[PDB]
């Protein structure tokens, strides 16, 4: 009977009755908590392992060690010593893998084709048994880590993240620098006689103890088979009894309370951070007092904190609630962005926060509020979307450290205890005497006197004046603040309509008129009471010029701003929407429980069509938008490279610069005039998909149409005005370079695009097979071996019905160097395709085949596939079977000549464009790089386009 | 707004990609 | 791979990048 290897098997693991997956919890003899998940339907299997150690446990003298260790586990073990055996195995079997390191966890996960779980899992287990920490792998990979940090140096959030740590108790582990870099991980340790390979060995051996591990494995196999699999590969992980680190002392003590920080940002942002130290509430998960308070302080409904701050013209957005620290400490935060007026009223903003908090004290804890949260969580759990395996295993592996086996599925959802004592206890901590205030603004530029070490952040620290504390300690009740009222959007009809006699497997065109094209599919898979309603509204006036594009955007920002109070309830109640301006007009998506969904939709369109602009709101949002256009200069070099390629290659695209300029001519009169004109003529293309009938779809569609007709007199657009934009057609054998400088970041970025031809069955699968075959090798060569940077990407580029192969890299090395390395790589690849076995070739076909045929696990993933088919106007709903049937037909030969025809350096149809984004500072061993021709340097985007042909558009299916 | 999943807790790259 | 706390317009900013 009893198994020596297993300490215990848990009881039934509580799950949604919608969840057909099966589950078994156990604890191994060496202390590993395990969840097993059997899903005989799944296409990919998955596992994850979470070690409850992370950077808070780094040696004080080697910042980043556990992060570095996390990179190093992938680079070879005693049992699979090839540096990239792991990632190549995954690649060849339709899988992928990643890992992350937080202060208390290191979390590793992969997925793979369901037939190769055991193979993937065996390779993975070795990470936790005997990594090699190869000496030469170590000297190389330390560059990946350094580059990971380089990218973050000039990110505002990362700097604030480390600044908070820099300003608490400096003796506290909380002040550690988790990322690491070349300095902390190589230079300084060399200076100090440290053998980093030994330190890695020591840290792994000391902390990667079985008692601190949780594993989750998801597979087609029975629960018994999964059980033996996990026993077999993980029993041997060794138990060293490591005590779980704990941090009962808060890193913010008294000398750190009532402090004000004035911080200089990189982007032009204006924000206020208010933070209070609290005890660790994790153990109170059955009541969740911190979520209760977040719900209330963070509310955006009538009566709310935000709603007053926004009326006063001081803030546009607010988040509040509990934020994690580590075992022993937490924080409660309330953060807002600041208008210009807001920037001068910080003191009053915070008084308001304290008045709102005093109101919660006065009314006392509210059982009815707790019930809503509880009901809404109960419903969210019952109808949760099936997760993608890799995310699911990863997530559960982390939380197995916090909840009994039997509750891991529900612990984060199901509320059980009403706890007015905890709610008051936490409320007693949200007091001016334990407050920390941080203001982020360019106005502090030059007025600061400190420098944070790791990021360079400039700031000032000041005692908040006792008198300001007092004024806050006496916050009176303010009549503008009320608790929210019953949330009427809470769904209660969950009936799944029976599948109609005329139901179809793909969307059907059930209406084709001048005004509107309606694609419809009743859900025949998921059976949750939800739906997705997507609409493209076409109008030439959304993008005719920069000015109109600015107006389209501001219109919609104003509209969302104006619906926000009303829409917030719907969103809490699992009904949300997304509304934005596109280069073709407008995009609207309403998703969630399909119960109350027509009410929200009808409200949106009605407000759209009878919209009245508040002037103060207009000015505020206009000023915010200007700044966001400027803030583009502080994006990363590789985002820049991607952006310019988009501008270069699309028929019509307005630059950020053009938009900025045109922005000053946006006046109130001008905007009021634009809206009716935009709405006067439209065509609507819709996908309605979910728990809805044909009749309800025609109904919803016509309702949108009628509302627009009634209030805005909309008429149909002419078929010819349904412009789609084309892609610049590159000449046989040309190479064009476009060069630019990133002014903020000290890295460069490049994007290289080898344009092939129009999309079609054969052309797509040539390009996809090739990308599949070169995919891990590019990563492995350009990053793991040559360490050109952290960001190294390769793959298909698809736009405007055209396609090709692209490379994106962000590096310290200059673009012209990057080019030559990619070119050298490309030659390695042709040779490699010649040299590979037939069977290696067929594995790649099979891996691409599995990737393409992976079934959607939830409604909105299936919707997205259809929506891609519609917005691209290819309407190829059965493309995966078609393209995969064709893929299976292909030979080495085909790919060799495809490459030779379209991709090789001397290819007769090479069509190459490169975007070079220079690092802030630049002024303008290895396989063999081919000689390259003189590029044509693009001097002006408009000229470049004028001088080239444009491709056709792709024909509909 | 209530602190997001990714705010209250530290997210994987995987969790971040879930929003795209 | 490290991460941080992604709150408000910071989560928005991160989602762009990713």
């Amino acid at each position: 009977m009893n198994n020596p290897a297993i300490k215990r098997i848990g009881n039934h693991i509580t799950k949604s009755p919608e969840d057909k997956r099966e589950y078994r919890g156990l604890e191994l003899a060496n202390g590993i908590k395990v969840l097993l998940i059997s899903d005989p339907t799944t296409d990919k299997s998955s596992a994850a392992l979470d070690v409850h150690i992370g950077s808070l446990s780094d040696p004080p003298n080697i910042a980043g060690l556990s992060h570095f260790l996390q990179h190093m586990l992938f680079l070879g073990t005693k049992k699979y010593p090839k540096e990239n055996e792991y990632s190549q195995f995954l690649s060849e079997h339709a899988g992928s893998s990643n890992a992350f390191t937080s202060g208390e966890h290191t979390n590793y996960y992969f997925d793979v084709s369901h037939e190769h779980l055991e193979g993937a899992l065996d390779r993975f287990a070795q990470f936790f048994l005997s990594p090699l920490f190869d000496e030469s792998a170590k000297d190389r990979e330390v560059n990946a880590v350094d580059s990971e940090h380089e990218k973050n140096v000039m990110n505002d959030a990362w700097r604030l993240f480390q600044l908070e740590k820099a300003t608490g108790n400096p003796k506290h582990p909380f002040s550690k620098f988790g990322t690491g870099n070349k300095y902390t991980l190589e230079t300084r340790p060399n200076q100090e006689g440290i053998d980093v390979r030994q330190e890695l060995l020591k840290f792994h051996s000391a902390y990667y103890s079985s008692n601190l591990m949780a594993v989750v494995v998801l597979g087609r196999e029975s629960l018994d088979d999964l059980t033996n699999l996990v026993v077999k590969l993980f029993s041997e992980v060794e138990n060293k009894n490591v005590p779980l680190p704990e941090f009962p002392e808060h890193p913010f003590q008294e000398e750190h309370l009532k402090q004000l920080y004035k911080i200089v940002p990189i982007k032009d942002i204006r924000n206020l951070y208010v933070t209070f130290p609290i005890p660790d509430l994790q153990k109170y998960y059955k009541s969740n007092p911190g979520h209760y308070l977040g719900h209330l302080i963070g509310h955006e409904g009538p009566g709310s904190l935000l709603s007053e701050l926004k009326s006063k013209g001081w803030v546009n957005t607010l988040v509040g609630g509990q934020k994690e620290g580590a075992r022993g400490f937490m924080f409660f935060i309330i953060n807002v962005d600041l208008t210009e007026e807001g920037l001068l009223h910080v003191e009053d903003i915070i008084l308001h926060m304290f008045q709102y908090i005093q109101k919660l004290r006065a009314e006392g804890p509210q059982e009815w509020v707790f019930q809503e949260l509880k009901d809404l969580n109960a419903v969210a759990f019952r109808f949760k979307d099936k997760e993608r395996p890799r995310g699911y295993t990863s997530k559960i592996a982390g939380i197995l450290h916090y909840y009994p086996l039997e509750e891991v599925l529900t612990a984060e959802y199901l509320l059980e205890e009403f706890r007015p004592d905890l709610i008051e206890m936490v409320l007693d901590k949200l007091r001016p005497e334990n407050v920390r205030v941080a203001i982020v603004s360019k106005s502090f530029e030059g007025k600061t006197d400190r420098t944070e070490e790791w990021y360079g952040t400039q700031y000032k620290q000041e005692a908040i004046p006792d008198e300001v504390i007092k004024k806050w300690q006496n916050a009176d009740l303010n009549g503008k603040f009320k608790l929210p009222t019953k949330n009427e959007f809470i769904p209660t009809n969950f009936e799944i309509l029976p599948l109609e006699k005329e139901a179809t497997p793909y969307p059907a065109l059930i209406k084709d008129t001048a005004m509107s094209k309606l694609w419809f599919k009743q859900d025949d898979k998921f059976f949750l009471p939800k739906a997705n309603l997507n609409f493209e509204f076409f109008s030439p006036f959304a993008y005719v010029d920069p000015l109109h594009s600015n107006m389209a955007y501001l219109y919609l920002e104003l509209l969302k701003d104006s619906l926000n109070e009303y829409a917030y309830a719907a969103e809490l109640a699992g009904l949300s929407y997304d509304l934005q301006n596109t280069i073709y007009g407008m995009y609207l998506s309403v998703k969630g429980y399909n119960d109350k969904q027509p009410i929200l939709l009808k409200k949106i369109i009605e407000k759209m069509a009878t919209f009245e602009i508040d002037e103060k709101r207009f000015e505020i949002i206009k000023e915010a938008y200007m700044r966001s256009l400027n803030n583009f200069r502080a994006e990363q070099p590789h985002q820049h490279a991607m952006y310019y390629l988009r501008l270069l290659m699309t028929e019509v695209a307005w630059t950020k610069d053009e938009l900025k300029e045109a922005l000053d001519d946006v006046t109130l009169p001008r905007l009021k005039a634009f809206i009716p004109q935009l709405l006067s003529r439209l065509h609507i293309e819709a996908l309605l998909h979910g728990n809805i009938t044909k009749q309800a779809a025609l109904g919803i569609m016509q309702m949108v149409e009628d509302t627009l007709i009634e209030h805005a007199h909309t008429k149909p657009l002419l078929p010819s005005q349904l412009v789609r934009y084309r892609e610049v057609q590159l000449p046989d054998r040309g190479w064009f370079v476009y060069q630019q400088r990133n002014e903020v970041h000290n890295n460069s970025g490049i994007e290289i695009y080898y344009q092939t031809d129009m999309q079609s069955t054969s052309e797509n699968m040539f390009l996809e097979l090739f990308a599949q075959i070169i995919s891990e090798p590019a990563f492995n060569t350009l990053r793991t071996k040559e360490q050109l940077g952290y960001i190294v990407f390769s793959g298909p580029r698809r736009a405007n019905g055209i396609q090709g192969l692209r490379f994106i890299i962000q590096s310290e090395k200059p673009p012209h160097y990057l080019e030559s390395r990619v070119e050298a790589f490309l030659i390695t690849m042709e040779k490699s395709i010649e040299d590979m076995t037939e069977e290696a070739f067929q594995k790649h076909i099979q891996a691409l085949a599995i990737r393409r045929l992976d079934k959607p696990k939830k409604l909105s993933a299936e919707s997205a596939k259809y929506w891609g088919e519609i917005i691209s106007q290819q309407y190829n709903f059965d493309r995966d079977n078609t393209e995969v049937a064709y893929l299976k037909t292909l030979t080495k030969e085909d790919i060799i000549k495809f490459y030779k025809e379209m991709l090789a350096v001397d290819a007769p149809r090479r069509h190459k464009v490169s975007v070079h984004v220079l690092a802030r500072e630049m002024d303008s061993n290895l396989s063999q790089a081919p000689a390259l021709p003189q590029p044509e340097v693009i001097q002006n985007m408009t000229e470049f386009k004028r001088g080239l042909p444009l491709f056709p558009l792709v024909k509909p299916h | 707004g209530i602190v997001e999943q990714c705010c209250t807790s530290i997210c994987s790259l995987y969790q971040l990609e879930n929003y795209c | 791979f490290v991460n941080q706390h992604l709150c408000g317009s910071h989560l928005v900013e991160a989602l762009y990048l990713v």
